[PDB]
């Protein structure tokens, strides 16, 4: 049973009506099942462990028994008079409201008192390591003492209350074993109240640590459920929310992607100069096109973001073409009539808008760093919208100068300050960016293999191709971590590959001579560097022209097998080189016992 | 370090007593409790 305990308000027969929330004075009793008496026992049992403590010190009030706050009523207990009539209890143990309530404000003024002092009691303890991992490694107590009466500050706890924070102390830590009383000896064995639990931490040396081992494994379950790892080249569309993608901005270098590269940005590749003018704030300035083919942002295939275009540290000449000085630059858009990339002269750019002007010309923007003037660091930016650019078929954004009276000296200086660091930050998730188009849904399947070499550095902040990264990004840690990617252990990753690798070499030898029986110790090995290539570089799975990882098999594979492989783990997964692992902590303590020996000494 | 007697079972200074890890028991109290609404109920 479970909820607060019910009872038959009309007497006697209970039916699914006749219930109704015993409540009262003292509120509602609720029930504490079986395994919720096992917190609050442990909570207090972590309380009342600090019982020489509190009377030391007056405070507290004697030891804290869940039997207190709790109660012996019985009745039918659900969440609802319909479920709760399933579930007559007779004498069971609840606790009221109003006692909820104390349990609770008790072990929380209580675990303020102790949090103190058992920090205090810690600066002391950890100061000297009471924990090794490998073999034994005592250290004469007499100076261990007549050392810590030292170091501790002056204003610990431990030096106010010794043997009363020493008999806390023993109860957690089994390193010092008190001297028995009638035998003046130690026990070999240490009795810490945390018995068990200290017991199971310890770092077997037949497989690393259970405790650890363990929750390596249910941490990567977590994830390969959560995420959605399983799923990872499904071939269809995908809400971008199934992508989770957030904290996304990512920054480039434009002026310098190519084209083709990453759809989102076209270039003005046209024979000469494209001068324009435009009345900003009176003043009247010319945009330039310069030489260069001057790549510029393009708005459509531009998720409505926040784009910011810092230009700094970047050159600014205008020592030689002077020209250039006096000119604000700018981030502009450019609507063009005819398509960018066919736009020849003048004529042809329907308008000019400067969407974020920098106040003050190209001569106080500057700093002289060795000759060659810098940007003095400064973030212009736009805050493109979806809709803004609706209908207008072409429009570009450009980080131009704006220069107020083009001249010769500016004839193959083209004033693009795009090769500034500009940094788009999605501002609206719901929507994502493929091949430049904007969709509402990605097909996984379809981003792999399919960018190239850069059209995948190139991607813009929260595309497909940036989500179909952040997301390989995640079952690559999972593996890189719970599984053995990265050792020659043939590993469950890297084993769900081979079998597509057989598969798929087997069938290809079907039909023909077939003179060449498939390999095998060449494919494990071969699927080997597979499922480690891709652990390592998750994004290259992206790629078109990375060998097996790309093949629409692989991933799909993968994932679905390192799935399984970590729903089996076991708990001693950390047999894994469990040998060098423990040789390396029998290292740390014969080298932690050399320590205890100079605290033995010099300290005697 | 000076001599108690009965607060606690134990003196510190007391007689025998023994600093001594093992790699076997590594001393912890109780601080993953529990509490997450879905798992404390
Ligand atoms: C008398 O108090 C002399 C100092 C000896 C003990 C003071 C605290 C340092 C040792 C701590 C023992 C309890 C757990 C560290």
């Amino acid at each position: 049973p479970t909820g607060k305990l019910w009872r038959p308000v009309g007497t006697s027969v209970a039916t699914i009506d006749s219930l109704a929330i015993v409540s009262d004075r003292f509120g509602q009793y609720s029930f504490v099942n079986e395994g919720m008496r096992e917190t609050f026992s442990k909570a207090l049992f972590d309380i009342n462990m600090w019982q020489p403590l509190f009377q030391a010190t007056k405070t507290g009030c004697g030891p804290i028994v869940l039997s207190s706050f709790t109660t012996t009523t019985s009745g039918y207990v659900g969440a609802t008079a319909g479920d709760a009539l399933d579930n007559p209890v007779t004498n069971g143990v609840f606790i009221s409201t109003v006692q909820i309530m104390n349990l609770q404000r008790t072990i929380a003024a209580r675990m303020r008192d102790v949090a103190l002092w058992q920090k205090h009691l810690d600066t002391a303890m950890t100061m000297l390591t009471p924990d090794i991992s490998a073999g034994s490694a005592s250290c004469n107590w007499k100076s261990l003492l007549a050392f810590a009466k030292d170091i501790l500050p002056l204003d610990n706890l431990c030096l106010t209350y010794p043997n009363e924070f020493y008999n806390v102390a023993i109860h957690r830590y089994p390193a010092l074993k008190p001297g028995n009383p009638d035998t003046k000896l130690p026990d070999a064995q240490a009795h810490p109240l945390g018995e068990v639990a200290g017991a199971f931490n310890a770092a077997t040396s037949e497989v690393g640590s259970l405790v650890g081992s363990s929750s390596t494994l249910s941490q990567a379950i977590s994830t390969m459920a959560g995420k959605d790892l399983d799923l990872i080249e499904a071939d269809t569309p995908l809400p971008v929310s199934v992508f989770t993608p957030s904290l996304a901005p990512r920054s480039y270098r434009p002026a310098f992607i190519k084209p083709e590269d990453a759809k989102w940005i076209a270039e003005f590749n046209n024979s000469s100069l494209i001068r324009k003018t435009l009345t900003y704030s009176g003043a009247t300035y010319t945009v330039q096109l310069g030489p260069g083919p001057t790549r510029v942002i393009d708005m459509n295939a531009m998720i409505d973001s926040v784009l910011t275009l810092d230009v700094s540290g970047t050159i600014l000449p205008y020592d030689t073409n002077p020209d250039l000085s006096t000119s604000v630059p700018a981030f502009v858009l450019i609507q063009t009539s005819v398509p960018i990339q066919q736009v020849t002269t003048a004529a042809n750019i329907t308008a000019i808008t400067v969407v974020s002007a920098a106040g003050a010309s190209a001569i106080n923007l500057a700093i002289n760093v060795r000759g060659q003037p810098r940007f003095n660091m400064l973030h212009l930016q736009a805050t493109f919208e979806r809709e803004t650019i609706t209908g207008i078929p072409y429009i570009y954004g450009l980080g131009t100068f704006l220069i107020p009276s083009p001249t010769s000296s500016s004839n193959f200086s083209n004033p693009t300050l795009m090769d500034g660091l500009l940094t788009v930050t999605p501002v609206l998730l719901r929507e994502t960016t493929y091949k430049g188009e904007v969709v509402d849904a990605i097909v996984p399947a379809t981003v792999m293999a399919n960018q190239t070499s850069e059209e995948v550095a190139s991607a813009l902040a929260n595309d497909a191709i940036v989500l179909v990264s952040n997301h390989l990004n995640k079952l690559a840690n999972v593996v890189g971590d719970a599984i053995p990617v990265a050792s020659r252990t043939d590993d469950s990753a890297t084993s769900a590959i081979v079998s597509r690798l057989a598969v798929q070499h087997k069938l290809s030898q079907v039909g023909q001579a077939s003179p060449t029986p498939p390999d095998y110790p060449l494919l494990w090995r071969r699927a080997k560097r597979a499922a480690s290539m891709f652990v390592s570089n998750p994004s290259l799975a992206l790629q078109v022209g990375i060998p097996v990882l790309t093949q629409s098999g692989m991933l799909s594979a993968l994932t679905s097998g390192v799935g399984t492989a970590l729903r089996t783990g076991s708990l001693g997964k950390g047999v894994t080189d469990a040998s060098e692992k423990l040789r390396a902590r029998q290292s740390l303590t014969v080298a932690k016992q050399a320590f205890f020996d100079q605290i033995g000494s010099l300290w005697p | 370090g000076n001599v108690q007697t009965s607060v606690n079972t134990y003196n510190i200074t007391g007689d025998g007593n023994s600093f001594t890890p093992t790699s076997d028991m590594t001393s912890t109290a109780a601080p993953a409790i529990d509490l997450k609404p879905g798992v404390l109920n």
